[PDB]
Protein backbone atom coordinates (compact mmCIF):
# COMPACT_ATOMS: atom_id res chain seq x y z
CA UNK A 1 0.00 0.00 0.00
CA UNK A 2 2.74 2.47 0.15
CA UNK A 3 4.51 0.55 -2.50
CA UNK A 4 6.89 2.05 -5.30
CA UNK A 5 7.24 5.09 -3.67
CA UNK A 6 10.83 6.45 -2.44
CA UNK A 7 11.61 8.19 0.23
CA UNK A 8 14.65 9.62 -0.71
CA UNK A 9 13.00 10.60 -3.89
CA UNK A 10 9.31 10.72 -4.28
CA UNK A 11 8.40 11.09 -0.66
CA UNK A 12 10.40 13.77 -0.58
CA UNK A 13 8.70 15.50 -3.97
CA UNK A 14 12.21 14.28 -6.00
CA UNK A 15 13.38 13.00 -9.03
CA UNK A 16 16.41 11.26 -9.97
CA UNK A 17 18.57 11.81 -13.05
CA UNK A 18 17.04 9.64 -15.69
CA UNK A 19 13.69 9.04 -14.67
CA UNK A 20 12.48 12.22 -17.10
CA UNK A 21 13.61 9.22 -19.72
CA UNK A 22 11.11 7.16 -18.54
CA UNK A 23 8.08 9.15 -18.32
CA UNK A 24 8.87 11.22 -21.94
CA UNK A 25 9.00 7.81 -23.12
CA UNK A 26 5.13 6.79 -22.15
CA UNK A 27 1.97 7.88 -23.49
CA UNK A 28 -0.11 6.96 -20.62
CA UNK B 1 23.03 -2.84 4.82
CA UNK B 2 20.79 -5.87 6.19
CA UNK B 3 21.80 -9.90 6.18
CA UNK B 4 18.86 -12.14 5.56
CA UNK B 5 18.13 -16.02 6.19
CA UNK B 6 15.43 -17.61 4.04
CA UNK B 7 12.71 -19.57 5.73
CA UNK B 8 11.16 -21.10 2.38
CA UNK B 9 11.78 -21.22 -1.41
CA UNK B 10 9.27 -21.31 -4.07
CA UNK B 11 9.50 -22.05 -7.58
CA UNK B 12 7.01 -21.84 -10.66
CA UNK B 13 5.69 -25.34 -11.19
CA UNK B 14 5.97 -24.81 -14.65
CA UNK B 15 9.53 -23.40 -15.15
CA UNK B 16 11.36 -24.60 -17.93
CA UNK B 17 14.49 -25.31 -17.14
CA UNK B 18 15.04 -27.52 -19.81
CA UNK B 19 13.41 -25.74 -22.63
CA UNK B 20 13.96 -22.04 -22.76
CA UNK B 21 13.66 -20.98 -19.23
CA UNK B 22 10.14 -20.63 -19.32
CA UNK B 23 8.05 -18.66 -16.26
CA UNK B 24 11.82 -17.93 -14.86
CA UNK B 25 10.54 -17.21 -10.95
CA UNK B 26 10.87 -17.92 -7.59
CA UNK B 27 9.74 -16.32 -4.40
CA UNK B 28 11.83 -16.35 -1.06
CA UNK B 29 9.89 -16.28 1.69
CA UNK B 30 12.17 -14.27 4.48
CA UNK B 31 12.77 -15.95 7.64
CA UNK B 32 12.21 -12.27 9.87
CA UNK B 33 10.10 -9.69 8.50
CA UNK B 34 12.59 -6.50 7.86
CA UNK B 35 11.84 -3.07 8.47
CA UNK B 36 11.45 -0.15 5.43
CA UNK B 37 13.86 2.57 5.81
CA UNK B 38 15.46 5.10 3.43
CA UNK B 39 17.23 1.99 1.67
CA UNK B 40 14.82 -0.49 1.64
CA UNK B 41 11.29 -0.34 0.57
CA UNK B 42 9.33 -2.68 -1.02
CA UNK B 43 7.73 -2.39 -5.17
CA UNK B 44 5.09 -2.51 -6.54
CA UNK B 45 3.18 -5.69 -8.56
CA UNK B 46 0.85 -4.17 -11.55
CA UNK B 47 -2.80 -5.06 -11.89
CA UNK B 48 -4.15 -5.18 -15.53
CA UNK B 49 -4.85 -1.57 -16.57
CA UNK B 50 -0.89 -0.52 -15.35
CA UNK B 51 0.34 -3.54 -17.40
CA UNK B 52 -2.19 -2.90 -20.55
CA UNK B 53 -1.07 0.54 -20.71
CA UNK B 54 2.52 0.40 -20.08
CA UNK B 55 3.66 -2.87 -21.69
CA UNK B 56 4.78 -1.26 -24.74
CA UNK B 57 7.02 -0.82 -27.84
CA UNK B 58 9.54 1.56 -27.21
CA UNK B 59 8.08 2.27 -23.48
CA UNK B 60 11.43 2.41 -21.82
CA UNK B 61 12.27 0.42 -18.53
CA UNK B 62 15.03 0.67 -15.94
CA UNK B 63 17.40 -2.31 -14.86
CA UNK B 64 19.48 -2.32 -12.31
CA UNK B 65 22.70 -4.22 -10.97
CA UNK B 66 26.42 -5.47 -9.78
CA UNK B 67 26.50 -7.85 -12.49
CA UNK C 1 30.97 -3.88 -10.66
CA UNK C 2 32.13 -1.20 -7.83
CA UNK C 3 28.23 0.93 -7.41
CA UNK C 4 25.28 0.04 -8.12
CA UNK C 5 24.54 0.33 -11.76
CA UNK C 6 21.46 1.58 -13.54
CA UNK C 7 20.02 0.99 -17.16
CA UNK C 8 16.56 2.57 -18.79
CA UNK C 9 15.43 0.19 -22.15
CA UNK C 10 13.01 0.33 -24.28
CA UNK C 11 10.56 -2.62 -24.45
CA UNK C 12 10.75 -4.41 -28.09
CA UNK C 13 7.72 -5.46 -30.35
CA UNK C 14 7.21 -8.97 -30.16
CA UNK C 15 8.15 -9.89 -34.17
CA UNK C 16 11.51 -8.12 -33.20
CA UNK C 17 12.00 -10.49 -30.68
CA UNK C 18 11.24 -14.00 -32.21
CA UNK C 19 13.60 -12.62 -35.06
CA UNK C 20 16.96 -12.05 -32.55
CA UNK C 21 16.91 -15.61 -31.51
CA UNK C 22 16.48 -19.38 -32.51
CA UNK C 23 15.21 -20.31 -29.16
CA UNK C 24 11.41 -20.33 -28.33
CA UNK C 25 9.68 -17.03 -27.26
CA UNK C 26 6.47 -17.66 -24.96
CA UNK C 27 3.95 -15.27 -23.97
CA UNK C 28 5.44 -15.24 -20.54
CA UNK C 29 8.68 -12.95 -21.76
CA UNK C 30 9.69 -10.23 -23.18
CA UNK C 31 12.42 -8.60 -24.48
CA UNK C 32 14.29 -4.95 -24.22
CA UNK C 33 16.75 -3.06 -25.38
CA UNK C 34 18.03 -0.08 -28.03
CA UNK C 35 17.95 -1.67 -31.97
CA UNK C 36 21.20 -1.88 -33.91
CA UNK C 37 19.63 1.93 -35.54
CA UNK C 38 18.64 3.74 -32.10
CA UNK C 39 22.15 4.52 -31.21
CA UNK C 40 21.79 4.11 -27.89
CA UNK C 41 23.70 1.57 -25.80
CA UNK C 42 23.48 -1.01 -22.82
CA UNK C 43 22.01 -4.33 -21.03
CA UNK C 44 22.27 -7.10 -18.89
CA UNK C 45 25.08 -9.73 -17.99
CA UNK C 46 25.82 -12.54 -15.75
CA UNK C 47 25.15 -12.31 -11.80
CA UNK C 48 22.53 -9.35 -12.85
CA UNK C 49 19.90 -12.70 -13.51
CA UNK C 50 16.52 -12.19 -11.33
CA UNK C 51 17.78 -8.18 -10.90
CA UNK C 52 14.06 -5.96 -11.38
CA UNK C 53 12.45 -4.89 -14.34
CA UNK C 54 10.59 -1.27 -13.10
CA UNK C 55 8.53 1.40 -14.84
CA UNK C 56 7.58 4.18 -13.10
CA UNK C 57 3.58 5.06 -13.64
CA UNK C 58 2.40 8.63 -14.81
CA UNK C 59 -1.13 7.69 -13.37
CA UNK C 60 0.21 7.55 -9.84
CA UNK C 61 3.83 7.93 -9.19
CA UNK C 62 4.84 4.73 -7.44
CA UNK C 63 7.42 2.13 -9.34
CA UNK C 64 5.78 -0.96 -10.68
CA UNK C 65 8.47 -4.21 -11.32
CA UNK C 66 7.63 -4.96 -14.79
CA UNK C 67 9.58 -8.07 -15.05
CA UNK C 68 12.50 -10.28 -14.26
CA UNK C 69 15.96 -10.14 -15.38
CA UNK C 70 15.31 -13.62 -17.47
CA UNK C 71 17.95 -14.77 -20.28
CA UNK C 72 19.90 -13.68 -23.04
CA UNK C 73 22.80 -14.68 -25.15
CA UNK C 74 25.95 -11.94 -24.46
CA UNK C 75 26.06 -9.34 -24.09
CA UNK C 76 25.66 -5.46 -25.22
CA UNK C 77 25.50 -7.35 -28.72
CA UNK C 78 24.07 -5.44 -32.02
CA UNK C 79 20.74 -7.68 -32.97
CA UNK C 80 20.31 -9.80 -29.82
CA UNK C 81 17.44 -8.34 -27.02
CA UNK C 82 17.26 -9.52 -23.43
CA UNK C 83 14.32 -11.82 -22.14
CA UNK C 84 12.81 -10.74 -19.19
CA UNK C 85 9.86 -13.09 -16.92
CA UNK C 86 6.23 -11.21 -17.77
CA UNK C 87 5.78 -10.77 -14.05
CA UNK C 88 1.94 -9.57 -14.36
CA UNK C 89 1.52 -12.84 -16.41
CA UNK C 90 2.75 -14.85 -12.80
CA UNK C 91 0.68 -12.60 -10.56
CA UNK C 92 -1.96 -15.20 -9.90
CA UNK C 93 0.72 -17.78 -8.92
CA UNK C 94 2.27 -15.21 -6.97
CA UNK C 95 -0.85 -14.18 -5.20
CA UNK C 96 -2.04 -18.14 -4.47
CA UNK C 97 1.27 -18.83 -1.99
CA UNK C 98 1.77 -15.25 -0.64
CA UNK C 99 -2.02 -15.26 0.52
CA UNK C 100 -0.88 -19.45 1.49
CA UNK D 1 25.24 -4.07 -16.59
CA UNK D 2 26.26 -3.32 -19.87
CA UNK D 3 26.91 0.34 -20.94
CA UNK D 4 24.97 2.08 -17.61
CA UNK D 5 25.58 3.82 -15.17
CA UNK D 6 25.67 4.36 -10.91
CA UNK D 7 22.36 4.45 -9.24
CA UNK D 8 21.96 7.16 -6.50
CA UNK D 9 21.10 6.65 -2.94
CA UNK D 10 17.91 5.50 -2.49
CA UNK D 11 16.72 4.68 -6.25
CA UNK D 12 16.40 1.47 -6.02
CA UNK D 13 15.00 0.52 -2.61
CA UNK D 14 13.47 -2.97 -3.40
CA UNK D 15 16.85 -4.16 -4.79
CA UNK D 16 17.93 -7.54 -3.30
CA UNK D 17 21.10 -9.52 -3.73
CA UNK D 18 20.84 -13.59 -3.84
CA UNK D 19 24.07 -14.46 -2.06
CA UNK D 20 25.60 -17.39 -0.84
CA UNK D 21 27.46 -17.58 2.39
CA UNK D 22 29.52 -20.85 2.32
CA UNK D 23 32.35 -19.11 1.67
CA UNK D 24 30.69 -16.03 0.07
CA UNK D 25 29.77 -15.66 -3.47
CA UNK D 26 27.08 -13.26 -5.20
CA UNK D 27 25.21 -15.28 -7.22
CA UNK D 28 21.93 -13.43 -8.24
CA UNK D 29 20.01 -10.55 -7.96
CA UNK D 30 16.42 -10.02 -6.64
CA UNK D 31 13.86 -7.62 -5.30
CA UNK D 32 11.65 -6.98 -2.11
CA UNK D 33 7.85 -6.83 -3.03
CA UNK D 34 7.11 -7.17 0.24
CA UNK D 35 8.67 -7.03 3.94
CA UNK D 36 8.49 -11.06 3.73
CA UNK D 37 8.70 -11.72 0.25
CA UNK D 38 11.54 -11.56 -2.42
CA UNK D 39 11.14 -11.82 -6.36
CA UNK D 40 13.76 -13.33 -8.40
CA UNK D 41 14.68 -15.72 -11.08
CA UNK D 42 13.96 -19.20 -10.81
CA UNK D 43 17.24 -20.35 -12.89
CA UNK D 44 18.78 -18.55 -9.98
CA UNK D 45 18.19 -21.20 -7.16
CA UNK D 46 17.84 -24.18 -9.56
CA UNK D 47 19.65 -24.68 -13.34
CA UNK D 48 20.56 -28.38 -13.28
CA UNK D 49 22.22 -28.11 -16.85
CA UNK D 50 24.65 -25.86 -14.85
CA UNK D 51 24.94 -27.83 -11.02
CA UNK D 52 22.32 -25.22 -9.18
CA UNK D 53 19.89 -26.58 -6.88
CA UNK D 54 20.21 -24.17 -3.89
CA UNK D 55 18.11 -24.88 -0.89
CA UNK D 56 17.17 -22.19 1.90
CA UNK D 57 20.03 -23.41 4.46
CA UNK D 58 22.52 -22.46 0.80
CA UNK D 59 21.60 -18.52 1.00
CA UNK D 60 21.63 -15.12 2.81
CA UNK D 61 20.22 -12.03 1.56
CA UNK D 62 21.70 -8.38 1.65
CA UNK D 63 18.71 -5.76 2.15
CA UNK D 64 19.21 -2.28 1.51
CA UNK D 65 23.01 -2.51 0.07
CA UNK D 66 23.89 0.08 -2.88
CA UNK D 67 27.25 -0.48 -3.26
Amino acid sequence: ADCGLRPLFEKKSLEDKTERELLESYID
Amino acid sequence: EKISMLEKIYIHPRYNWRENLDRDIALMKLKKPVAFSDYIHPVCLPDRETAASLLQAGYKGRVTGWG
Amino acid sequence: PSVLQVVNLPIVERPVCKDSTRIRITDNMFCAGYKPDEGKRGDACEGDSGGPFVMKSPFNNRWYQMGIVSWGEGCDRDGKYGFYTHVFRLKKWIQKVIDQ
Amino acid sequence: IVEGSDAEIGMSPWQVMLFRKSPQELLCGASLISDRWVLTAAHCLLYPPWDKNFTENDLLVRIGKHS
